């Protein structure tokens, strides 16, 4: 098997997915489905599917086209807000774990108020007082300090209360501060929002409390380009710090397509990539609804695979991935008629790289991510998943596993394709065409006997007896596994009333039983052999017949004509053998008939078997 | 023989490629039959799959059989130690730890080695990398050489870009190029190197002594057969500024 342990648990999920719309159940989470194995690994990937769930857990249009949905300003802007969610509960947690030494021990003795927690998270990241702090303290801590990491952690409430205790020193920050948490959207009115930004950047855009020029240009989404890195020193602190500061419809401000091509264009890989590791970058790609990037530079990560494959299932199961149309483009693309801010994927092409790793000895698995791409067609109008069944039946030739596999005694044992689709018609014509092109007739008649079409099935069984004919029938010979295999197909295409067009089909069953005349021939029994050939009508015994059986070797198949020579001399033979032992008179009539027949007959090695025809008939006299 | 493993598949196919580059071209038709058996491994250069937790808890709850791909084997207390012993050592799956065990007891080195069976596992191991990377740079080395006929020169090229690149030929045509595999490739040969050391050197500050040396010296030849094929693809212009820049990095922060 060439599935990891995380793989192959994803891949029973990604099955049971199948299984739920296979039989038109209810059409179940994946983002669910797949966190459901993250938590067997590290927590590095539990904390990623909480960011894919919650960035996708978003009010969506159903029945909406991907690229409409990831343009509206009304979708791109709840994916700030989910964003700024994730990494105010992300820093919440931060400061659990700081506090206590495991989530479990702060969970034993009771989560305390974020305000609580807060100013028990003060107490260690600032044990001493820094001189530069401004309006004084609130029950032991700096002001400013309380209402940054309230906010960081996302309660607003827990930061006005602290607001509310030092009304006095706070000035008119409290009549602002009470309307950022009323408004949505974490935005003030023009008014008042003029009002603060211009007296902040009146005498305090160098202000020796980093706290308090934080909160200001949080709250008025000013001075965008200082980081405020006194206080943001980790990346998701930059993160959050910005997506409060992105702005919607011209100085000092900026926006989201703004923010997030300027990040990656400016900022890429290799600025993000420096302390080799690889989430940090995901995050700020995913965090910013960079779907796409995010999920191919995951997807390079040889140890990240599985994962960035899933989080771009999800994102396509949600009509929230953006496909790229031509399946000739590379994995990531911006379309030329499309804006340069956003990105799309290839995602077939991404699907079928993931699948070339474990398709050769897991086809089961490889089927259950092949199905996803069921909607998807080619430039020649195959059907994606149906073509990806043909190309891994013709290299993994698991024909009994994945096809079903006809018995010989009329069964048809469902293959794991059947699941999918019922029109099985197709392919298995498919992986038998190719089969037939390759000179492989033995396979391509099991395969479309598979498919019950006789016109072929009765056509390559033409070819592989007019060899064998003559033969001799021997244990395991190549006559013997032939023949058993014609006579299993006689009995279940008369048993089940088959037939192909009766030009194919006559020559199947004379054929069948020539092979009968030669195996009769061949063990001596003369008399038994003679009357067969005789039931046939295809050499004449009596004179009066010449004219019309010469006319039918005309419009015979050249899979007969071809052993039209064996069929003499044996005949020949036959009443040769009988001769040695009036009865002369008509084996005599007959011999001459045989010699006549082959003279108007012009066929193979027609030389040297007239000859020894006349040769045979002379002894006889 | 005909059935061959997968270390005697590339042991042999190595040979044929010394007899090409040797002007011996007594095995065309044969040389060619092997580069379709293993296409899965040109692709992916080095890749050991994750120890995970599943056939962990399976492989030592139920020791007694084992199946895999179509065959079928039973396990013992003594063959299922080694699996674990394997399989933590190199940080390796139990079933593809298992597998090259396998292959041990089937041809039998036990005996032409004299060695404990789970340290064959080991070489085994170190011996598929060696010829899956040492036989690449004889296809780029032949594929170069002008002192051969063109035609032939010119089959081993078109097929190197597709079999080792991964770029398919003219006539036809989500996957990850070439040198971001390479680079994560040479990456893992060096923080298995280091781990190495330091799991190597506490137990050592025995009969494994040459064991280890040899392994040092296959690693160290994996790595420059990698150089060498970086080399050769950065020769047909398939670079960019990205890798550049990512080499420039790394050198400055060579110690």
């Amino acid at each position: 098997s060439s599935l990891d342990n995380i793989e192959m648990a994803y891949a029973r999920q990604i099955y049971i997915y199948n299984e739920k719309i296979v039989n038109g159940h209810l059409q179940p989470n994946l983002v669910d489905l797949c966190a459901s194995v993250a938590e067997l690994d590290d927590k590095s990937i539990s904390d990623m599917w909480t960011m894919v769930k919650q960035m996708t857990d978003v009010l969506l249009t159903p029945a909406t086209d991907a690229l409409k949905n990831r343009s509206s300003v009304e979708v791109r802007m709840e994916f700030v807000r989910q964003a700024l969610a994730y990494l105010e509960q992300s820093y919440k947690n931060y400061t659990l774990v700081t506090v206590f030494g495991n989530l479990h021990q702060a969970q034993l003795g009771g989560v305390p108020g974020t305000y609580q927690l807060v100013r028990s998270f003060l107490n260690i990241k600032l044990p001493a007082p820094l001189p530069g702090l401004q309006d004084g303290e609130v029950e032991g801590h700096p002001v400013w300090a309380l209402i940054y990491y309230c906010m960081r952690c996302g309660d607003l409430l827990a930061a006005s209360q602290v607001v509310n205790r030092a009304q006095h020193q706070l000035g008119e920050f409290k009549t602002w501060f009470q309307e950022y948490m009323n408004s949505k959207d974490r935005r003030l009115s023009p008014a008042t929002e003029n009002k603060l930004r211009l007296h902040y950047r009146r005498a305090l855009r160098n202000n020796t409390d980093p706290y308090k020029r934080a909160v200001y240009c949080i709250i008025g989404r000013c001075d965008v380009t200082d980081n405020q890195s006194e206080v943001a020193d980790k990346t998701e602190d930059y993160l959050w710090l910005k997506l409060n500061q992105v702005c919607f419809d011209p100085q000092d401000r900026l926006t989201l397509s703004q923010f997030q091509k300027q990040l990656l264009e400016d900022y890429g890989e290799s600025h993000f990539t420096v302390n080799q590791q690889p989430f940090l970058y995901f995050q700020v790609l995913f965090l910013t609804a960079q779907f796409e990037a995010a999920v191919a530079f995951l997807f390079r990560m040889e140890r990240l695979r599985c994962h960035a494959v899933h989080v771009a299932l999800v994102l396509f199961e949600l009509k929230l991935l953006l496909k790229s149309s031509g399946q000739s483009a590379q994995l990531l693309s911006h379309e030329p008629g499309d804006p340069p801010c956003l990105r799309r994927l290839n995602f077939v092409r991404l699907l079928m790289l993931y699948t070339r790793k474990f398709e050769s000895t897991d086809p089961r698995e490889a089927l259950q991510y092949f199905y996803f791409l069921r909607d998807e067609k080619d430039s020649q109008g195959e059907n994606m998943f149906l073509r990806c069944v043909s190309e891994l039946v013709i290299e993994s030739r698991e024909f009994d596993m994945i096809l079903g596999k006809l018995e010989n005694d009329g069964s048809r044992k469902p293959g794991v394709i059947d699941k999918f689709t019922s029109d099985t018609k197709p392919i298995i014509n498919k992986v038998a065409s190719v089969a037939e092109n390759k000179g492989l007739f033995e396979e391509a008649a099991k395969l479309y006997d598979l498919a019950k079409n006789a016109d072929k099935v009765l056509e390559l069984m033409n070819k592989l007896l007019s060899p064998v004919v003559p033969q001799i029938s021997a244990p395991q010979s190549n006559k013997e596994r032939l023949k058993n295999m014609a006579l299993s197909i006689a009995e279940r295409y008369r048993a089940q009333g088959i037939s192909a067009n009766k030009f194919v089909d006559s020559t199947f069953y004379l054929l069948l039983d020539l092979i009968t005349f030669f195996d009769e021939y061949h063990s001596g029994h003369i008399d038994r052999a003679f009357d067969i050939i005789e039931r046939l009508k295809l050499v004449p015994l009596n004179q009066e017949s010449v004219e019309e059986r010469v006319a039918a070797f005309r419009n015979f198949s050249d899979e007969i004509r071809h052993n039209l020579s064996e069929v003499l001399l044996a005949t020949m033979n036959i009443l040769f053998t009988q001769f040695k032992r009036d009865r002369d008179s008509q084996l005599r009539s007959q011999a001459r008939t045989l010699i006549t027949f082959a003279g108007m007959i012009p066929y193979r090695t027609s030389g040297d078997t007239n000859a020894r025809l006349v040769q045979m008939e002379v002894l006889m006299n | 023989m005909t059935d061959l493993r997968k270390l005697e598949a590339l042991q042999a196919l190595h040979a044929e490629l010394v007899a090409v580059r040797q002007h011996r071209f007594e095995g065309l038709q044969v040389l060619e039959t092997l580069l379709e058996e293993q296409t899965d491994a040109f692709k992916a250069l080095i890749a050991k799959p994750a120890r995970d937790t599943k056939d962990r808890e399976a492989l030592g709850k139920e020791p007694k059989k084992l199946k895999i791909g179509e065959e079928e084997y039973s396990l013992n207390e003594d063959f299922v130690n080694d699996c674990l012993k394997l399989a933590d050592e190199l940080d390796l799956n139990e079933k593809e730890s298992a597998r090259i065990l396998i292959d041990c007891d089937a041809e039998g080195d036990v005996e032409t080695q004299s060695r404990p069976l789970w340290e064959c596992g080991v070489i085994r191991f170190h011996q598929e990398r060696k010829y899956l990377l040492d036989c690449m740079r004889l296809i780029l080395e032949i594929a170069a050489d002008e002192d051969i006929d063109a035609g032939l020169q010119e089959s081993f090229g078109v097929a190197a870009e597709d079999k080792i690149f991964g770029i398919p030929p003219p006539w036809e045509r989500q996957v990850k190029k070439f040198i971001p595999r390479c680079m994560e490739a040479m990456k893992g040969v060096r923080s298995m190197l280091q781990c190495m050391a330091d799991k190597a050197n506490a137990r050592n500050m025995l009969d494994n002594q040459e064991t280890l040396d040899f392994s040092r010296l296959s690693l160290v030849e994996q790595h420059e057969c990698l150089a060498s094929i970086l080399h050769a693809a950065v020769q047909r212009h398939h670079a960019t500024i990205a890798d550049f820049q990512d080499f420039i990095k790394i050198l400055r922060k060579w110690d």
